[PDB]
């Protein structure tokens, strides 16, 4: 019964500062690489950031690099997305995500991946 | 595994299922194995190595079924968990993709040869079967590349062995491969193992015996064209294998 | 339906199960609907606008499940499937999201009143709750927004009409929302209604009676902060379903 | 019992041509939205193209648009992507998808979406 849920999303001034939880229940996401993607309105998804799953590296989008932080608390077992000066652009809907090839991880393992998704969380930034 | 047929675990007696139990939650699928002796699984690293804690693995021969029981399973903690030192994935590859589980039931015992459960024969040094060839691939994998759920009840099916010359051509691999794996696939890319089957094996006649010539490990996609399945080259590990399990 | 709880048809007798039949015998699930008379369901137009062809659809009232039969349930054929000839959505709204299906069993009959199959009052012209009152929302729709899986048993929750000056500010919809629709939300925004659950109503007492002031059409995701579920107002179209249900 | 497979994916000369079919099955996709993705080796899936349930827009990405086209075949329920002066950027195995909101139809709507995947298939554009 493994899954995630969003929370934090709601509406911002531009410049200013919110951070979004990803909490796992079933399983503990302290070894599994997990990640954050955005949907804007009428623009296809996008990755935002990962984390591996040891912990030892992150990685951000072209869009978000220098602003957003993601980490991990595995006493909470919760992974959260750290977003600074907020800009109109950021409003999307967020997901987070649970082991999936590709993300922080390798795309060509043929192990089993829980391959999770959460429900998403609305950040609306207003400039 | 894309496309062959479901089997019971008869026709694969040597194929381990391996679970991952989750403190204060679920169990999950992770890997198959092999029975190379009857307190040794054989794997792949890259099933463990985000996780390699041996008190949350789970080890079953004789299981023919993902969530429910077959009449004659064994159930086993690990005992002790090796990954190869070497491991490595930082392109494509999966290097040195082989792994170790000691294995021990709740009573204190290795497994029990039966009609269900039976080691599988380690090859010969560097001795392979010819390219050309039919070997059979087993497990719990998915049975297309973009499924979500995966099958209840054990699949295998029949793959190729294709040689390094062709599996290392730019369209296919590139340098990716290395002879220390073999590339097996379906003449017409119908068939492959896929996600869930990794640590499963390739089992291949050599010898007039049926042979564990190769762990499931890695590949673009799932029966694509031009995309080999990859398998650790088990020939090319036997004193890894050797000292390891002294 | 994202929260609320598991119910019986028993509870929402008013409710049909709208199915698709595709060529070669596969039936899919499309949207819910609402009894208004014995011979008369209303939907979303949205639901029928890609394929509006009566003849491979399929209505059932009295289903509490989604793929096995329920005691008492009655099937129909589409007699005429009618659309709101004003529907549009170019943006991220749908508008006049409405349309009517005509009903006939397979011998002939409209449907008979039962403790599973009953009527839902229409409001009077422009009649509507006052924003903060609980309505009662119901379908076969998605639990997570995410989900690729669909509750196989009926389910429904209770949502807070909005008002449109609510409902109106930037950060919700701003002008997507018109005066011809409704919003209706969770203050806590833990319970929505979801894909699959287009075309069902959304219920008040109004009062004494339950009224089927709103059906179920669009929304930003499912059970989102500042988004809530966007529903038809009958209430607005009398003229309309007077006009193509005589 | 709803299903996609694409084929006619495979090795081609830079500045050729390949044409990818999507072939349902279990239902026709006629009147469903139909799109392309692709994904290239260590970078993100990208949406391709998509045609309308009615056929009545098609939509293009920036990187292939003017060299790929998609159109139905309703005689063979098949979608085609046919793609024309074809570069090193665009190997990738290509998926199709069949009605997911925002897919050339809406993303607000609450119908049920069938949401079909289909398999992949490997493009490799090679030199020479
Ligand atoms: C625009 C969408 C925004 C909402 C995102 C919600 C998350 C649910 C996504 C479920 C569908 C989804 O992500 O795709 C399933 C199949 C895809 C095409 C393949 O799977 C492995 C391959 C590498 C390839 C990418
Ligand atoms: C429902 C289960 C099936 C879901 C199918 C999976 C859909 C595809 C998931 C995509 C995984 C994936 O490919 O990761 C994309 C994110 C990228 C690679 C990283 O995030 C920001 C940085 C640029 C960084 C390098
Ligand atoms: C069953 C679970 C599925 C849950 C839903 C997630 C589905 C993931 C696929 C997302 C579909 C989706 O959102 O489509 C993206 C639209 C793309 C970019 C089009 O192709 C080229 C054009 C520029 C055009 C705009």
């Amino acid at each position: 019964q493994v899954q995630l849920q969003e929370s934090g999303g709601g509406l911002v001034q531009a410049g200013g500062s919110l951070r979004l939880s990803c909490a796992a229940s079933g399983f503990t996401l302290d070894s599994y690489a997990i990640g954050w993607f955005r949907q804007a309105p009428g623009k296809e998804r996008e990755g935002v950031s990962c984390i591996s799953a040891s912990g030892g590296s992150t990685n951000y989008a072209d869009s978000v690099k220098g602003r957003f932080t993601i980490s991990r608390d595995n006493a909470k077992n919760t992974v959260y997305l750290q977003m600074n000066s907020l800009k109109s652009e950021d409003t999307a809907v967020y997901y987070c995500a649970a082991d999936h090839p590709g993300l922080c991880t390798s795309e060509s393992g043929r192990r089993r991946y829980l391959e999770v998704w959460g429900q998403g969380t609305q950040v609306t930034v207003s400039s | 595994i894309i496309g062959g047929e479901f089997t019971t675990i008869e026709n694969q007696p040597w194929f381990a299922a391996i679970y991952r139990r989750h403190r204060g939650g679920s169990v999950t699928y992770v890997c198959g194995g092999s029975l190379i002796s009857p307190c040794w699984v054989i794997s792949a690293t890259h099933c463990f190595i985000d996780y390699p804690k041996k008190e949350d693995y789970i080890v079953y021969l004789g299981r023919s079924r993902l969530n429910s029981n077959t009449q004659g399973e064994m159930k086993f903690e690990v005992e002790n968990l090796i990954l190869h030192k070497d491991y490595s994935a930082d392109t494509l590859a999966h290097h040195n993709d082989i792994a170790l589980l000691k294995i021990r039931s709740k009573e204190g015992r290795c497994a029990q040869p039966s009609r269900t459960i039976q080691t599988i024969a380690l090859p010969s040094m560097y001795n392979d079967p010819q390219f050309g060839t039919s070997c059979e691939i087993t497990g719990f994998g998915k049975e297309q590349s973009t499924d979500y759920l995966y099958p209840e009840q054990l699949k295998m099916t029949v793959v190729k062995l294709i040689s390094h010359r062709e599996c290392q051509q730019p369209h296919y691999y590139g340098s990716e491969v290395t002879t220390k794996m073999l590339c097996a696939a379906d003449p017409q890319w119908k068939t492959d193992s896929c996600q869930g089957d990794s640590g499963g094996p390739l089992v291949c006649s050599l010898q007039g015996r049926m042979t564990l010539t190769g762990i499931v490990s890695w590949g673009r996609g799932c029966a694509l064209k031009d995309k080999p399945g990859v398998y650790t080259r088990v020939s090319h590990f036997l004193p890894w294998i050797r000292s390891h399990t002294k």
